[PDB]
């Protein structure tokens, strides 16, 4: 804070270095999907219905 | 002898009037994948066989 009207503030003697890990998800493959062949095979009586 | 898969286009009247069958060459193959008759240039994904 800033110090005015002096007072008893206390400050710190020594510190200490802190590794904070932090994950950020940001990739995931990308996909090319095909429904007329996943929801059925090479059957040509699905692909008509 | 056997079934055809072919792409058709049609005019503002219903009519069919361009078309390309789907095992007469390479392209049309492809071309029947992505229903579009004269594709541009592109990377094209997950055409199967
Ligand atoms: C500075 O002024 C404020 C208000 O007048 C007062 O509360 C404070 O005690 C003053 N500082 C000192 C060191 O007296
Ligand atoms: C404060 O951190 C320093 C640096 O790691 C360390 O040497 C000191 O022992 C710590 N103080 C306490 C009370 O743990
Ligand atoms: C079909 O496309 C042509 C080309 O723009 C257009 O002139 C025609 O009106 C379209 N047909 C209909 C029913 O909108």
């Amino acid at each position: 804070a800033p110090v005015t009207n002096e007072r008893y503030t206390e400050m710190p003697l020594d510190h200490q270095l802190i590794l904070t890990e932090q994950f950020l998800q940001t990739t995931m493959p990308k996909f090319s999907v095909s429904c007329e062949t996943y929801i059925c095979d090479v059957s040509k009586a699905c692909k008509n219905l | 002898k056997d079934i055809s898969t072919v792409l058709v286009e049609t005019n503002s009247g219903g009519s069919v009037f361009r078309y390309s069958y789907c095992a007469d060459g390479f392209v049309n193959g492809l071309q029947c994948k992505l229903r579009l008759f004269d594709i541009p240039p592109g990377v094209y994904s997950n055409s199967e066989v």
